[PDB]
């Protein structure tokens, strides 16, 4: 049963928060041996938080909006008393975190109940959650296939029914990709909306944080709970709260909605195109629109990511290169060796790019693209082919996500189920101008109401 | 850059920054680097004049209210 | 004639703008063959602007605050109809500028009269104005010695009595150094105060623009005239005008004024220390204060400068390295080849540095240091000794300026005349918190009233 | 970090980015680079956590007034 029903069951007294917690714990116990989404279970904490909700309810209090809702978080998020792994072996010996990540604090204040931490590609550098140290996370819809990444555990935990809400990070696609491949909902908010404080970073210039969920209501509820300024967070630009929940069902009448072409069709396979097509038809979108400099946008993001990510880890690459993830360590090293001219040109190009994307959205409210070029490939896949072009599997999963995060535009990834496709899901990106998260969510809600976007529960 | 130029650069740059690379690892690093070099070439196709500034410029302190 | 005399003399009708202009023109004609401050004389324009002021006076109009004041500008400033050289031969094939630099527009609107463009180290990369293409600018107090740089023409033109006001740029010292060595006044405002639009840049992250002058009043008057937001200028963060002229004579009663030690004494020679000592006594300053991480501040500025400056010129360095200034071309190339890790660490350290400097100024209003380690060396000097320690002459001229501009603190460079120093001047930096230009100017005024800071024939 | 390592890096890096360097020019560039390498080493001594961010972080568009 989904987020909204869980919340209502506790709120109305038909079930206790504690019982809902014990069910999720049992489900994780019975399923995670195979799925491998969790790297730690905060059992004692979850039971205490759930009991605390039951006590508030018994006292007659008005319960907060996520009261008793179970969740879990990508293990780059600080959890009080737990060592933040960020998918690494290297971090195991660091001191446990003194406090929760700010977003975890805000979910807690909203009454949500924390079940633990989730597997990821090491240090966030990847799109497949094939972690050499911790094992791959497996796609619940077909356990020989990848969950996507780097927030693989965040996607897989929801698709397996372990929890209804999770948190992930997205720099070049790492929320949108696992949402797409696992068939669940994802929201990458505007760059600078949600506080990054108390998280292990990857690329200072591009990291975003945000929720995945079992429904679009879950996205909106978790997003509103986490909203607000944080003056101690260098990357935060949001000066006030702009609630999405009260207008979630307002619809799309009168909005200008377009379908992205060029880059976003050339790097889309047959299933991806079919998903966009049906989402476009349902949303009344028929004009094909070109995104400015999409390929160059990807290139600049790619350049800045590798140098910032790589250099962040320079001291460790010098002294303990062998303790890094073998699938990405050489990518980090390539990043450190990139000429400084590449970095500076990419940063200068980003100004031009920002001007062009903001100008594009003076004419459009929502733009539609596929989230991944294909559905989930088999674990261990080295190469994929997209419309007759070979790409390495691991970078290529983000071809369609990478340009959009570079401009910082909010995106909802809506889960769809196209027909020529072995029963596997693929997601669609609903993209809006900076600060227009509620338009993304309004569009997702229309997709959900019609049965086009859904989970296979 | 040619494959030979990439090889000489990976070797010299990795030594300079303190990450010495064994032969198989140097080859793997060059493979990733070569792919990134193409993306970097694509950046050069967008014209920038000297007054085209960085996306973000320093702020020494917030401007005082009044 | 001094600034305030010129302005009042024009305002009251005792002398015409045209006559004041012809005097400056004649002085340039008689002196500049030797001093070599000017690279272009805008004779027709100067006569037209001066006549325009005399006409407004004759019409009964209220004259603007710089009415009839002659000035000139570093040749990185765009002058309408003139090709912007920025000290180079490479720029001579570029089209003439379509418009004046914004600061030039604002001086014109204030009634000031433009006499032309001034010599500089090529592309601003230097501290001595020893230009191979255009010749050295020579120190008017001893023409075998350097004027300092990169704004050498800006300092020398004032010291030779050619003009009472000039404009320069300061990235790592390039205003403060020639002010110090020529014995004139300089103001480097807060980073982001004055609009950079219509100027040839060096380091996007650190360039500042501002005036040099024959008096502290000239600094304040020119500064107020140039003040104001410019939304088309990416680097500007000044949202309103904060007039300095009305409070220039308010004094320093109650202010906390300190003397910088450590770095700022070890890299100060005997004359520099004597200048600080007498300026400190006159301002009531006796406590020694440590600037945070001064040496590292310099290092980070040095790193960012070389890579940003060098990469800005990459296309030309690829095809025509031999047409650059031989004294700096290999420094630009070194910059391009610096590891990206150096650049990113410097940018990360800048955040820490900014926090420490802003925290330091919670306890202090004004802090005092020497502007240069020594007075002007002989043209052609490659090495200097400061308190028995070798430094290369050309970078070393900015040892005391480079840390302070990296934090973006406003600085007035006040000209003083220490003993047993061959009669040569040396400047003192009066440094304040970001946005506190008027405290710097208030302190300079007390130095001027007492005769401690002054110009000489 | 040796003289011969610095020289090999200057040569390979300059070829990689497209700046042709004669032997005497490469030596002059190495002289400046070596001085900068010391400043960079000094910078490396300052403790920075992974969460110690860049002085300026991207702003995708101004936050809308209301
Ligand atoms: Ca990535
Ligand atoms: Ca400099």
């Amino acid at each position: 049963m989904k987020t909204v029903e869980i919340i209502e069951g506790i709120a109305s007294g038909r079930t206790s928060a504690r019982d809902v917690c014990e069910e999720a714990l049992a489900t994780i116990g019975a399923t995670d041996g195979l799925i491998n989404a969790f790297t730690c279970r905060t059992v004692e904490r979850a039971r205490a938080e759930a009991d605390a909700i039951d006590v508030r309810r018994a006292r007659g209090e008005v319960l907060p909006p996520l009261a008793g809702l179970p969740y879990a978080v990508k293990n780059l998020f600080d959890i009080e008393g737990v060592t933040t792994l960020a998918g690494s072996k290297i971090n195991r010996t660091l001191p446990p975190a003194r406090a929760d990540a700010v977003l975890v604090q805000r979910l807690k204040a909203a009454g949500a109940v924390l079940l633990g931490g989730l597997n990821m590609d090491e240090f966030a550098y990847g799109f497949t959650t094939e972690n050499t140290h911790y094992g791959p996370t497996r796609n619940p819809h077909d356990t020989g296939r990848i969950a996507g990444g780097s927030s693989g555990g965040s996607g897989a935990a929801i698709a397996a029914g372990q929890v209804p809400l999770s948190l992930g990070s997205d720099t070049n696609g790492s929320i949108r990709v696992p949402a797409s491949l696992c068939g669940v909902w994802g929201l990458k908010p505007t760059f600078g909306r949600l506080s990054r404080r108390g998280t292990y970073p990857f690329v200072h210039s591009i990291d975003h944080l945000g929720p995945l969920a079992d429904s679009v209501e879950g996205l909106a509820l978790a997003y509103d709970a986490m909203q607000g300024p944080d003056p101690l967070d260098p990357g935060c630009s949001a000066s006030r709260i702009q609630p999405s929940v009260p207008v979630l069902s307002q619809g799309i009448a009168g909005l200008r909605i377009g379908v992205l072409g060029g880059w976003f069709r050339d790097n889309a396979g047959p299933a991806a195109r079919a998903a966009v097509d049906v989402a476009a038809l349902t949303l009344g979108a028929s004009e094909v629109v070109m995104w400015p400099d999409a390929e160059i946008g990807r290139a600049a993001a790619f350049v800045i990511t590798a140098s910032e990510g790589g250099c962040l880890h320079l001291d460790d690459l010098r002294i303990r290169p062998q303790d890094f993830e073998p699938l990405s360590v050489d990518r980090f090293i390539s990043g450190v060796l990139q000429p400084v001219a590449w970095y500076l040109r990419a940063q200068r190009f980003r100004r031009v790019y920002r001007d062009k994307v903001n100008a594009l959205f003076r004419d459009w409210d929502i733009l539609i693209a596929p989230a991944t070029p294909i559905s989930a490939p088999a674990i261990g896949t080295e190469w994929i082919e997209v419309n007759g072009t070979r790409h390495p599997c691991r970078p290529a999963m983000g071809l369609l996500t990478q340009p959009v995060s570079f401009a910082g535009c909010p995106v909802v990834a809506a889960p769809t189920w196209p027909g020529e496709n072995d029963g596997m899901p693929i997601g669609v990106q609903l993209i809006a101008a900076p600060w227009n998260e509620s338009l993304c969510l309004r569009a997702g809600k229309v997709l959900q109401d019609t049965g086009i976007a859904r989970l296979k529960c | 850059m040619t494959e030979t130029e990439i090889f000489a650069y990976i070797e010299a740059a990795s030594i300079a920054i303190g990450i010495p690379l064994e032969p198989a690892r140097a080859r793997a690093v060059a493979h990733h680097f070569s792919r990134t070099a193409l993306l970097a070439e694509m950046l050069e196709s967008v014209p920038l004049s000297p007054e085209s500034e960085l996306a973000e410029i320093y702020r020494p302190a917030p401007f005082p209210a009044e």
